[PDB]
């Protein structure tokens, strides 16, 4: 399909023009080697007076040679960075754009692989092959012709030469096939293994003592080492052969040794023969710092094939229609979803559910439930694939990203931050929010005592995780950060823990006193929480058994009786 | 800046190839060498020309065959680092020794870095320092040395064209010096832009789920592309700058060397050269210009490798924790601080202040108090997180500075807050604590996590594959499989971080059950905000602002009106949301 001929698409126009750039160097570099053997044979004609116009010729020629020469490996160098930004701004749009199970599976690792390495190896291609290629096609193609028309039996000679090197190099071709699998694999697994050797670090000091620096890097390091020699192995012969076939010293060897056969047949011609010698450069010569680099252009086509396997991923069929919600109502109409992964049973069964807006849900049940699956379905982390999912009556199906984004204020089960400022994080997607309003939403929250105990205040800085600041610390930012937003419908997920029970009870109060009309879907192992709730829905094994307020489902004698009483027994 | 400097640095970072490394530039050099004596020996064979002298003509083509021969041999045998598996080899064994450093470095540092920034050094930066070194050499070993045998050789053959072919040489130097601060700049500017791109990048693919829900087209994607154009305007900026450069060195070189065919032109027609002679040299310069006059430009790829080299050495020259007066194997297992104050980088907190406690052995002992009180500080301390400023921290009668980090990392168990399972099956996610153990201890270990339940409903069963951090399970089965993996490992101190943070009240009380059986033979440390499971330790640690406000048991502590009895009492308290 031509990879490399389809990524030059975006910087065609400027592609071509540095072809063609380096194409009139070629040719220009040909007219100085005959203006220039022009003045050779003058001296030998006359060895008394200057070819003063042929010089004139060459000098002309090798300043338009070097400048066309120049401003070509610019323009192809310019051209190469506006692909790069291309391709890196299109990677950026289809990972926000692809599901977010899909995403999570390929990995960030993957994600750093691609995004950066695999553009990176674009600009070798692009920026310095581009201008080789055109003179590697240019050359060759007008020096066969002037050194037939100079001298056919020296330019066969040269010919001979080319087409044995040409022959030899297609004859041996690796052709990167049934390997660019194993190749990219070990890639991203190297890549994910370092960044997960850098995150987890206290875990791998921790339990990892059995290898040195740890385990499943090493493991990724020998799979990438074994897959780099297999590949220089697999592409050495023809990188060396093209190093020493394009070197000037076999076509001088060969064309001294047809002059000297054509001495001893008395059809010897000098003046030919030294023209042949300057001008037969351009056959063999040219080709060679195309494959000087030949080897980094097949890196970069694997690349490239990765990067269009990436962007050909499916999407979360978006529709057209743009229909907007009008109740801030959630309603699972015999929803059953399986992920990705082919999990026995499903995640859940048969789930069916109306919350009406205003309204305080608070989610129970055991771990692995499905309370964070049906977070995430209503987040439009996938698609049910039974039943439907709305939001006002109008399906998630039937929304755009933005309208569907523009309901939820989502707080994760996992607290991630973005390093940057706290103040930042809590205004992420508005920088333009005045820090009044980001103080509110702490205040709302119990984070703003300990922000302005902090030296730097709001500015203060946190790690990569948000591992300069505590885990409760950490999740009352993320919920700073969700009530800042003033969406609709409030969604938590397990926004209560790493929390003494005192930010507990003022965060609670401080959020009944905020999300007055908003219908709020609480995920709480703390069954304190749910005490006093609207409604009480309890998921177990991924089926919704019972619903109801705490009152009812007490009284109703199931499955909450047993958890609530061993709830109050503890506390 | 020495090239001393960089040849040491470009030696220590082949490492065990290093031999194999110089054999291979010698054999470049040699070959580079007998290529310029190729070139010289057109001189008689052109001189052999237009006269017709056919003996001596295959006698000079004889030596020039050889000379080719020799030297593409040479050529191939010496690019042969590169594929016959040095090379990868090489960059497996740096890439070796980089990790070894990531497991060595102070912990606190390390984490006020990036992993994206850390994969552009341990993964980037060690192919821009290894993979162009071979190639790099042939190139300048062909640009110079080939031009430089050729003109020694016209000396000899005529010392006047010799003389001005080389004065080239010495025209060169002065470029090269004007133009190296540029380029070393310009190679330092994209590494440091690279690795920020890189952290920048793993960010925003870690934060997807985050980033998503803000919407608003982009914002924080907006950052990103704002970075991505950031780079395309350094990169255009830069190559904008050196191209009047380059344009003036590629004139001057190029014209330097069509002086040079102007004066032996000048000599022949005065009679004083040989026209064959002359032929001979205009031949060589026209099959030497080219590559002459990019030199500078090829001594980039050079300043790239010494950045790089320069990036790998300030990453290894991090230094770890030191361990002063080694010591032997604690015989007791009770922790003990004393008059510890602990300061974070750029932290003014002074957490931890003043604390000194103690952990008995044999016994379990629990930590309570408000979020940011400094109970994980007391854990990463006891992990040697990072040297106490004042205090010291021992597991038994002895420091943990008289301690190896390896000895320390054998005697702590830990689950902790921020749960981490490797991207791996779950049963190596639970083996990589003890691979020495049995299945059936493996599954003993499970049982006691009260995790069997979920592996069971597993189609893949143990071999199920966890993604990144675990994400294929759910929170409360992640947290389990991190007890389970603790509880495998067989260390005679435990230190559990929130252990039931995301379980359900079943699942917590089976996992308590374990918790309250390790108590008997191992020394237990616990945190939890969950004060109804650690009720019946044996002392409760009550932490506010860094200092340990109050000490003692339960009943000694709810006795006495406290801040153990007003977070019991908040736990207690009802809830209300009011509709
Ligand atoms: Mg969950
Ligand atoms: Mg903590």
């Amino acid at each position: 399909r031509f990879p490399l001929w389809q990524v030059i698409t975006p910087v065609r126009r400027k592609v071509i023009l540095a072809m063609a750039l380096a194409g009139l160097a070629a040719l220009t570099s040909l007219g100085a080697l005959l203006f220039l053997a022009w003045s050779l044979r003058d001296i030998r004609a006359t060895p008394d007076a200057i070819p003063a116009w042929p010089l004139g010729g060459v000098i002309g020629c090798v300043v338009l040679t070097f400048v066309l020469r120049l401003q070509a490996f610019n323009t192809s160098h310019y051209a190469a960075f506006h692909l790069e930004n291309i391709l890196r701004s299109r990677l950026a749009r289809k990972a926000l754009q692809l599901p977010p199970g899909v995403l999570q599976q390929m990995g960030s690792g993957s994600v750093a692989k691609v995004m950066l390495d695999d553009v990176k190896s674009l600009h070798i291609f692009v920026a310095d092959s581009t201008p080789l290629y055109a003179r590697a096609i240019i050359m060759p193609l007008a020096t066969i012709v002037i050194l037939f028309w100079l001298d056919w039996r020296l330019a066969i000679a040269t010919l001979g030469v080319l087409a044995f090197g040409s022959v030899v190099l297609v004859l041996a071709r690796q052709r990167s096939e049934n390997m660019a699998q194993r190749y990219h694999k070990a890639r991203e697994q190297v890549s994910a293994a370092v960044i997960e050797f850098v995150q987890a670090m206290p875990v791998v000091r921790t339990f990892d003592s059995g290898s040195t620096s740890f385990l499943r890097y090493q493991r990724a390091l020998e799979e990438w080492v074994d897959v780099l020699k297999t590949w220089y192995r697999k592409a050495g012969f023809s990188a060396r052969f093209s190093f020493s076939i394009l070197n000037p010293l076999p076509t001088l060897f060969v064309l001294i040794w047809s002059g000297y056969g054509l001495l001893h047949y008395g059809s010897f011609d000098f003046i030919a023969w030294v023209a042949v010698l300057l001008l037969g450069s351009g056959m063999a010569e040219a080709v060679m710092p195309m494959m000087m680099l030949n080897n980094l252009v097949a890196q970069t086509r694997l690349s490239i094939q990765r990067i269009y396997q990436v962007l050909a991923m499916p999407e979360l069929s978006l529709p057209q229609s743009d229909q907007q919600p009008q109740e801030a109502s959630i309603t699972f109409e015999q929803v059953s979803f399986h992920y990705p992964q082919a999990r026995t049973g499903a995640a859940l069964q048969e789930v069916s559910f109306h919350v009406p807006a205003g309204q305080i849900v608070a989610l129970v049940g055991p771990s692995g439930a499905g309370k964070s699956t049906v977070a995430r379905l209503l987040l439009r982390y996938a698609d049910p694939d039974k039943g439907h999912i709305r939001i006002g009556g109008v399906d998630l199906r039937d929304m755009q990203t933005d309208t569907l984004m523009k309901q939820l204020s989502f707080v994760f089960q996992d607290n991630f931050l973005f390093a940057d400022t706290i103040a930042n994080n809590i205004r992420l997607g508005a920088p333009d929010t005045p820090l009044e309003a980001v103080i509110a939403a702490a205040r709302v929250a119990q984070a703003h005592d300990f922000i302005s105990a902090l030296p730097e205040g709001y500015n203060t800085r946190v790690g990569e995780r948000g591992v300069f600041l505590s885990g409760g610390q950490r999740q009352r930012i993320t919920i700073a950060r969700a009530l800042l937003q003033d969406r609709p419908i409030l969604v938590l997920d397990e926004a209560t823990a790493f929390a003494d029970p005192e930010n507990e009870a003022a965060l609670i109060k401080a959020l009944a006193a905020a999300m007055r009309g908003r219908t709020v879907i609480m995920v709480a192992h703390r069954l304190s929480m749910v005490t006093q709730a609207d409604v009480i829905l309890l998921f177990s094994d991924g089926q919704l058994r019972e619903m109801g307020n705490h009152t009812q489902l007490l009284a109703q004698g199931g499955l909450y009786q047993r958890l609530w009483q061993h709830y109050q027994q503890a506390q | 800046l020495a090239w001393r400097v960089i040849w040491r640095q470009l030696i220590s970072s082949v490492g065990s190839q290093a031999r194999m490394l110089r054999r291979s530039m010698l054999a470049l050099l040699l070959a580079a060498f007998m290529q310029g004596i190729a070139f010289a020996c057109l001189y008689p064979i052109i001189d052999a020309l237009l006269r017709g002298d056919a003996p001596q003509l295959l006698n000079w083509a004889m030596a020039f065959s050889v000379a080719a021969i020799v030297t593409l041999v040479l050529r191939w045998y010496g690019l042969g680092f590169e594929y016959r598996g040095h090379l990868a080899q090489a960059t497996h064994e740096l890439r070796l020794r980089l990790g070894e450093q990531l497991r060595r470095v102070p912990l606190e540092k390390l984490q006020r870095g990036r992993a994206g920034e850390m994969n552009a050094l341990l993964l980037g930066s060690v192919d821009e320092n290894l993979n162009y070194v071979i190639a790099i050499a042939n190139i300048l070993l062909l640009t110079i040395v080939t031009p430089l045998t050729a003109s020694l050789a016209t000396l000899w053959i005529d010392w006047r064209l010799g003389l001005v072919m080389l004065l080239i040489f010495p025209l060169l130097v002065p470029f090269y010096y004007w133009r190296r601060p540029a380029m070393r700049r310009q190679m330092q500017t994209l590494g440091e832009a690279h690795q920020r791109l890189s952290g920048d990048i793993v960010e925003f693919a870690q934060g997807m789920m985050v980033l998503r829900t803000c919407g608003s087209d982009a914002d924080k994607s907006r950052a990103l592309l704002a970075h991505f154009n950031a780079l395309e305007n350094l990169q255009t900026r830069t190559h904008r700058q050196g191209a009047g450069a380059t344009m003036l060195i590629a004139s001057v070189v190029e014209l330097g060397l069509q002086v040079v065919v102007l004066s032996g032109i000048v000599w022949v027609v005065t009679g004083t050269l040989n026209l064959a002679f002359l032929i001979a040299a205009v031949a060589m310069i026209m099959r030497f210009a080219e590559p002459m006059a990019m030199f500078i430009s090829y001594t980039s790829v050079v300043e790239l490798i010494a950045s790089a080299l320069q990036r790998i050495e300030q990453f290894m020259a991090i230094a770890p924790l030191p361990v002063a007066e080694q010591s032997e194997m604690p015989e007791r297992y009770d922790i003990r601080f004393d008059n510890v104050s602990y300061r974070y980088e750029e932290g003014d907190g002074y957490a931890l202040n003043h604390v000194s406690l103690t952990f008995p052995a044999a016994s379990m002992s629990a930590l309570v108090g408000a979020s940011g009180a400094g109970k994980t500080t007391v854990t990463k301390l006891l992990m040697r997180y990072a040297d106490p400023q004042q205090g010291q921290i021992s597991i038994g009668g002895v420091d943990i500075r008289r301690l190896t980090p390896e000895q320390l990392n054998s005697l702590i168990s830990v689950v902790f807050q921020d749960v981490w399972l490797f991207d791996d099956t779950l049963l190596a996610n639970i083996r990589i604590a003890r691979p020495q153990a049995t299945r059936q201890e493996v599954e003993e270990a499970a049982r006691a996590a009260q995790c069997l339940e979920f592996i069971s409903r597993l189609p893949q069963g143990w071999l199920t594959p966890m993604g990144e951090m675990g994400g294929q399970l759910s929170g409360g089965e992640r947290q389990r499989i991190s007890i389970a993996r603790a509880l495998l490992k067989n260390a005679p101190v435990v230190i559990l971080d929130e252990p039931t943070a995301a379980l359900d009240i079943e699942s917590e009380l089976a996992v308590q059950k374990a918790i309250d059986n390790l108590v008997h033979n191992r020394t237990v440390i616990i945190i939890a905000h969950r004060l109804s499971t650690i009720a019946g330790a044996g002392n409760i640690l009550v932490m506010e602002e860094g200092q340990v406000v109050e000490q003692g048991t339960h009943a000694q502590l709810l006795s006495h009106h406290g801040r153990y009895q007003a977070l019991w009492q908040a736990q207690m308290a009802a809830r209300v949301w009011r509709d």
